[PDB]
Order: C-alpha cells, then structure tokens, then sequence
C-alpha cells in the first residue's frame, strides 16, 4: 500500500496548517528553518530516501531600488549570481535568475545585460526620480539540510550530517534524467514527528511579496516521497 | 526515526570547505598550488580510477584563463613534498567547456586511476600559466572532485579512522 | 590514567582561547549557545557521565533603571525571580537573587524587601534624579541542553534529549551531597571536538559588565569531569 | 562521540510542559482539576512505588492556600471519567514545608503505590479547597513528580512504545 | 488488597466533635464511632495532630491534657485500653505536623470493630478559654510519607477471621 | 600504634605559604613539604579548608581556583598525580567547616615519602584583589569528628615496608 507522492511549499496534502514558512537569520548567520513538513491528521508514516528520491528547490531574495533623473540603469547586488543551466542567457535559463517589477508603473522592468560574475546588472528600462523598483534575485552561497523532531523539539539529530551548497543546487540543471538530484539520507516519520528544512546563509529568502509578478510564490521548494498510503 | 547508515560517505568537495586550502597565482609559476587539500585527522579519504573534475579557474575578471593554461593535480606525502609517482590528471585548461562538462556524462572528464590520502597526507592543484597572461584569482573561481548528488557520476568515498580493523593495513 | 578535574566560564585548562562565552537571543527565543569546551592542545580526550558527575551554574542576566526627583524605591522585572535554597531572605539565600549598583554614586543599593512572586523589588536607598542603576537578578524560566560538534559544525546531536529548567536548577540546594546535582547523559570527545551548552529562554543573559563589584563575573558555569590525563 | 542509551528514561515532569494541561480554580469546588496530565502517542510512562511530589499550590497573591485544603492525585483511564480502584497520594495541603521538602529525604513525601499510564490515559489533581477562602492559581504554582537529578530521590520512568516486545501484555 | 492505608480528620462523617469549656474533662470533643463492615486497625505506633485551639484561633494552655480511649458499647469508658495520655503544651504544631522526630506515636496497638467507640477528653483544668472544633482539627496517620505510619482499614466482608476480630 | 590522626593547617613549621598577585597561577600560595622519617598518607576522601581571603579579609572571587597538585623532588609540578581541582566561590566557609556534607573531599588518596613537596596553585585571573596568608587558613583533615576522615601520620622507623613505600 506504498504509492509515490509529491510535496510543495504550499497547501497540497497539508492544508496550508501542518506546513510553515518563514525567512531566516541574516546579521548572525545562523542554520536556521524556513519550512517544515508536519504529518498531518491521516497518514501512518513518510518516507525519504535520498539516492532514490528527486527535490526540487528555487530561492530568491528580495531588495529595493529607487531611481533618479538622471538614472542609472545598473545595479550592485550582495548576493552572488550564477546561471542555473548554462549560459546566462535570459532567454533560455530555463527560468530567470533575475526578475525585476517597478512598483510606481505596476509593470515589469526588462532586462539588457548582466554584468556575470561582478553580481551586477544593467537594465533595459529607466526608472525615474523617486520611483521603486523591487528585484528577485536567485539565492546563492548558501548551506542546506535535513533533520527530525520528536513531537516537542527535542531533534534526533539530522538525516545526513554533511551539508549542501545552493550555488551548486542552481548548477546542476533540474528537469533532466540522471542530471536530476538525489541525496544521501533515508528517514521514516510518523503523526507529529515533523521535519524542517535548515538554510545557513548570509542573505535573506523570499517565499512571498505580494506584487511579485509570477504566480504569488517567489520561491518554491518541492519534493518527492514515498507514503503509506 | 532515522535509518542507519555505514562509515563509507559519499561526498564532493569544493573550495569553500575549511580544511581544504587555496591561494591566487600569477602567471608562468607552475610551482604555486591553487589548491591545497590536506588530510583531516581521524579520516580517510578514497578516489576511485575515475572520479569528475570541476576545475574552474577564471580571472580577476571572471573568465577563463588561457586554453594554453594548464592543470595538474599531484599527490603529495607529509612533508608538504611533491610526489611523482602517485598523480592524477594532468590535464590543459582550454578543454573543459564548463557549463556543460559540470553536467553530462560526455563532457565530463575523469581521473587516471584511484588514491588514497591518510590522515595527514596533502594534494596540490599546480597550474602552468604560460606566461603574460591574466592571474589568477580564486573568488572568482570553484573546484570539485566528486559528482555525489547524481546517479551516472561517481563520488569521493571518506571513512572514519575509527570504524576500521583494516585500518593498520591502510595505514601500512 | 583518568583522573577527575574541573571546568570554569574563563580560562582554567583552555587558556581563555578554547573557551568562549556568548549571550543568547531574545526577540526570537532560540535555543542558542552561550558557552562552549573546544579539547585544547594535549589531551587524549575528555567524559562526561550524568548520574554520576556534578554541575553548577549560577545565571543573571541585566537591565538599567533610572532615577527621580520623588524617586520611586521599586522597581518591576520583566524576569521571574525566585529563591536558591529556601526562604527569599537576601542574609541567607546562599548567594542574593538580586545585586545593584549606582552609576553616579559608584556604590551598592541594597535591599530593604521583595516583592516576591510579584517580580517586584524594593529598595533600602533612596536613588536621585537622572541617575543610573544597573541590576543583576538572577535568570529563570528557560531550558538548557547539551550537544556536541564533529570538528566543523557537524552535530552529532545532542546528549540526552530532554531539557531542563533554570528555576529548577535555582531551586535544588547547590553545596549539598545528594542533592546535588546528576544529569543524565554519558559522552565523550576528543581533540577539537567541542561541545556547546544550549539555552533557550525569552531573557538575556550576563558574563560581564566590568562594572558588576562581585568579582568581575556577573555569571558562570561550573562543571567536573573525568579526564584521561 | 555519544553513549548509547536504553529505552527505559529517567525524567521529573512539572507544569511548564504541552502535554500536560491546567487551569484556576476557585474555592470548594474539588472536582475541578487544576493539572491533567494526558497520555502522549507512542509512550508509556511508570511510577514505581514511591516517587516524590512537589505540590505547590498557592494563592493569587503568592501564599500556600489554607491547610485544610486537600490534594487527590488520580488515575483516569479514557473517557475523561475518574476512577478510584487505582488512585494515588490523598493528602492535604498544611503539610508539605515547601522551602525543604523539595530537597531533603525526611521531608520528602512519596506515593502510596505504583502506576502506569499508556499511550491514552489521563492523571488528574483534584483541589478540595474547603470554601470561603482565596482562589487557585496556576501561573503562581508548580508541581513534580520525580527527582530525577538527585542521588537518593526516584524519577518518572518514560518508554516509547515501538522499543517493546512486552507492548502488547502492557497493553493488556 | 483489602488493606488500605489512610489518615483521618474531622471534616468526616462518621467521626463527630463538639465544644467544649473549661473544667470539664468527662466531655469528649471528638467521638470516633466505628462504621458498619469497617474494621480498623492502629499499630502500636501512629501519629498524631492533636491541633485543638480556642475560638480565637489559640491553641489553649499548655497545662491542657488530651486523653484519648477506647469505649466498646454503651457510650462507655474503658480503662483497660488507652492510648495518648498527653498533655497540649508539647507538640509545636507548625513542625510536629512534618518532622519524624516531633511526631508523635500511639502507646500500643489498636482494633475497632464494626461498632465500637472512641472518645478524646480533654482536661482543661481552669481559668482557660473554651475550646472551639471549627478552629481545631485532628488526625492519626500518615499515609502519604514513607518513615511514618497510617491506619488500616478493611472491609468485614472479605474476611473469614471476621468471627475472630469480633471476639 | 605507629599510625596516628592528625589535621594540617598553615601555623605549622615545616608547611610554607607566601602572597600572590592577581593573575599568576604558576605561585603557589602553600608549599608543604616532606619531614625527614615523617611519612603521611591521605585515603581517597579527606575534607578541606580552603580559606583563601583578601587583605582585607574577604573571600576573593568565585571565579578564583585552587588546584592541589604533587610534586616530586627538584620543586617540579607532576601530571600523574593531582588532587583537587575545584573553585573558591563554593565552599561556603561558615558551615562546611562543620557539616558533613558542605565538606569536600579529595579526588584520590596520596603518600607523602621523606621528601616529597606539595602544592597549591591559585588562579585569580584577573580584575581581582590580591591574595594575602596571614588572613587565610588552611586544613586536610578531620580527626576529631567521626564521619569525617583525617591524615595518617607515620614514622619511617617503625617500618619495614619503608623501602617499598620509597619506590
């Protein structure tokens, strides 16, 4: 009675309850969560099995930028910036690594050219004096892993001690048989017994804004798993 | 709960890793490692004959050096001693083609044969720059041994010291 | 070749190097590290055993509190205070619960009665207008556990899963055969393998000032060991 | 490293916790509980013979209530109903001495028999305040069960129920 | 089992009190009264709380004597079985209700069947205040704690030395 | 017998002690010292006295720490062979002094041959008033009491085991 499933950062099999969100610690880096996976009301168990099972996982940040008369064009931006599978070709990243929004002309804000790996862009637009713009960047240089909670918090520990890198996770090209991710780890978790995702990192994470263009979810994270029913 | 798990892990290693090392080159000094990956103590680390490579090395300007350039990864004994017999991929820089070679199995390039690095044994990353040419940097720069996450590509296999009545045996 | 020692909040048998002391956060209660035990140098390794190895450890945390022309004489704290060992009597509580000192007037505040479950003090001194006082009560209301690092930041988890509390640890009688105190839990590191106490609580915490009289530590921990030479 | 651990777990349960429960209470009002203590899933928890308590129920205004006023603890299977074949420490209140019974073995107060209490079962404290005298509260109060860190005090004996073969005799 | 340990005190039913004045020691102030298929049982060594105050919550002048004794039927004394010939100034209640050692223990041993009757005078000699129950209290074990004592209770029903008991 | 129970403390001839300065933990604040054919001897658990005071007569601070710690010959501190690591800011003077259970211990037990030294390092880290002597004291024993354990004196003479004891 064991059938495949897939998880998001949003609702699905948990009703937007036994699931958080949330940001994470920037002045003090800290190995901090920014989602669980509680058990909800039904099911006996879950299971993970890294070497067999996929992940999915698309951070951004957030920032804000306003203009001028005589206008810039350009940024600076302190979170490294890397191309996701290949090039940085906008066109065909198979999803930006940038998105950009003017908040006074509730419109997007294309893009001309990036400046690689000096982590700064030149847009194709002009903002004007005073005007916002508000920016989504992908995350990089960045840590993650897994771990377990018995009911209250006390941890078992971690599913697999050594950690992960994000610019490394944007790298390899998601959507791509064998080049798809497979980690080390293998858990079980029943009623209660959630899990949480932890990021150490510098910089911020952004689930939503709100005025984001794409779709109300800046981010995502999404899974697979293979249940008890 | 948690399943349990044996002493071998599968890894790969990169620069920003604490134990490994790394320094910015200048041209034409082939004797100044890039790259010193050094034994943590209480460990032991394990390479098969063929393992990837992700040797990006780019300028100060965020571009590859030039395909004259030239790597060579070597064994090192303690002493921090060069060692001939005993190295690994001697290797130009012009070959790679990065953004795919990080990904597919054709483009990937492996290692010459396995190794084995004992608690307090040094690897060096030695880089011939021709001459007149753009230095080094390495912010700017990555490197890896290991494809773990993927399931065509190998990975680097360490083990605790501990964990091991074999032990003396690779100790000798 | 194990014979017993003993560990203190500064220096001792790590030279103040492999040793560190920290404050927690507050805003967001965390359950955060204010101390560590990094093995130095020469040692083969270190053993903890709860059940049968002691424990001491005396926490205040700090405020600043002004003054007035009709001065008030009472003060409210924002940190549960209770006894140590018995009776709230500051002639015989084994150690004060609450210690003050005057910034202008560089002298002590003592105490004429407390509130007591109120959270409440008042004072035998009269203090003046503008003019600063810095308090040290004790801390409560917050956990602590133990756990342990692999040489990076690689946990291997934690010693024994339960916490416990401060106002508990308050409360059993230090200096005292039985009742003292015996965790449970039973470990061991060796070199570079620090351990890190945890603590989580809402309120800070306070190793020093350089203006607190009593000897320069406003705090401390306190522990034995059994270690192989 | 870290010492391996049995299943059997030394802990002292009090009021701070999630899985127990509380609320005030006024006066002569006895079947009203102010601590319910309730099964958690997967766990078993014993009581030998004798393990201490520390019965701290005081007032609003931070005084023990009056000594005529009496302590039940007792066992509840499901059903939220109460039960009295299987029933624990009747005493009253004017006779703890607080400030030394928590620490000293003379003062120490242990119960009248054993107890167990499976994965959905509740424990409730009935408070028979006489009448007319000053009401309960619980944020001014505590209570224990066990003296886990001392030397010569019991504990409260915690077990997850997958560790057991016997489960399904204490089940029954 | 049958046993079972426990403590009594005055907020009982079974148990009765009354006021008491001064000079008067044939007037019990508290009249146990053995319950129908109780039998209980006192070892030869049980505490006491022998709190027994004036109206204005006092306790009375340690000249005071307690006197507790057995009566079989009849509402009648007995000399041959007695316990607790006491007086009051002794026992420093605030401590004596805690302590091991200003506990205080029977002469000897004790049964009372079904019916059967206990009485507690007090010798308040003269020049005293009257007693009050309502601001007094009384116990005879401690079945909570562990070096001390309680009283045995049984049920007559689960016994075949009933016969026995009731000689 | 040979065997005799005495207790240690600083008014004593052939025990030495000098004044420390803050943050010098190498200065040992007492030096005891073998006499010639006075062998001793210390079983696992003897109490202690650790008055260690201020000029102005003032227990220094908690943070401070004594280290008992054998010696052998040429005045050299010894690893193999330690005793009582512990703090100042624990003893609590005024009762353990007299308690049984305020009273500490030692670590392991220990023999003291013809010559052999004895120390006790102070660590006052720093911040601090400095140690003085002659408003401090000093024990290793309670041989008057009767729970409490005290030091075994012996005379070299009366043995023959005393070239085993000097190995």
């Amino acid at each position: 009675q064991t059938q495949e499933y897939t998880l998001s950062h949003t609702g699905g099999l948990l009703g937007s309850s036994k699931v958080t969100t949330a940001s994470n610690q920037t002045a003090p880096q800290r190995e901090t969560a920014i989602i669980s996976f509680e058990v909800p009301r039904k099911f006996s168990e879950i299971e993970y099995v890294g070497q067999r099972d996929a992940t999915r996982f698309v951070p951004r940040t957030t920032e804000e930028i306003t203009g001028t008369a005589n206008d810039d064009t350009v940024v600076q931006l302190q979170a490294n910036i890397q191309p996701i599978a290949g090039e940085e070709d906008m066109a065909d990243q198979d999803y930006p690594v940038v998105v950009a929004y003017n908040v006074t002309q509730g419109a997007q804000v294309e893009i001309a050219d990036v400046n690689y790996a000096t982590d700064e862009v030149t847009l194709a637009t002009d903002p004007a004096d005073g005007d916002t713009v508000k920016l989504w960047p992908i995350m990089g240089d960045g840590e993650v892993q897994f771990r377990l909670v018995n009911q209250f918090g006390q941890e078992e520990g971690r599913v697999y001690p050594w950690a992960t890198p994000l610019y490394r996770w944007h790298d390899f090209p998601q959507l791509k048989r064998g080049r798809e991710i497979n980690l080390h780890g293998s858990v079980t978790w029943q009623e209660n017994e959630t899990v949480e995702v932890l990021l150490d990192a510098p910089q911020a994470i952004t689930w939503e804004d709100a005025d984001y263009p794409e779709g109300q979810y800046v981010s995502t994270f999404e899974q697979d798993v293979e249940i008890t029913l | 709960n948690i399943g349990n798990l044996s002493a071998e892990k599968q890894i790969s290693l990169y620069d920003g890793q604490p134990f490994i090392s790394e320094q910015d080159v200048a041209a034409g000094d082939p004797n100044t490692p890039a790259l010193t990956i050094e034994g943590p103590d209480g460990y032991v680390i394990a390479v098969d004959a063929g393992t990837p490579i992700a040797p990006e090395f780019r300028d100060s300007n965020g571009e590859k050096l030039d395909p004259s350039t030239r790597v060579i990864v070597q064994k090192c004994d303690r002493q921090g001693n060069p060692l001939g017999d005993g190295i690994i991929f001697n290797d130009t820089l012009g070959r790679f083609n990065y953004n795919k070679m990080r990904t597919d199995p054709d483009y990937m390039r492996k290692t010459a044969k396995s190794l084995m690095v004992d608690e307090r044994e040094i690897v060096k990353v030695f880089v011939d720059v021709p001459d007149g040419a753009n230095g080094y940097d390495a912010e700017r720069s990555r490197f890896t041994l290991g494809d773990d996450t993927s399931d065509f590509g190998k990975a680097v296999e360490i083990v605790d010291h501990d964990d091991l009545t074999e032990g003396e045996t690779q100790a000798v």
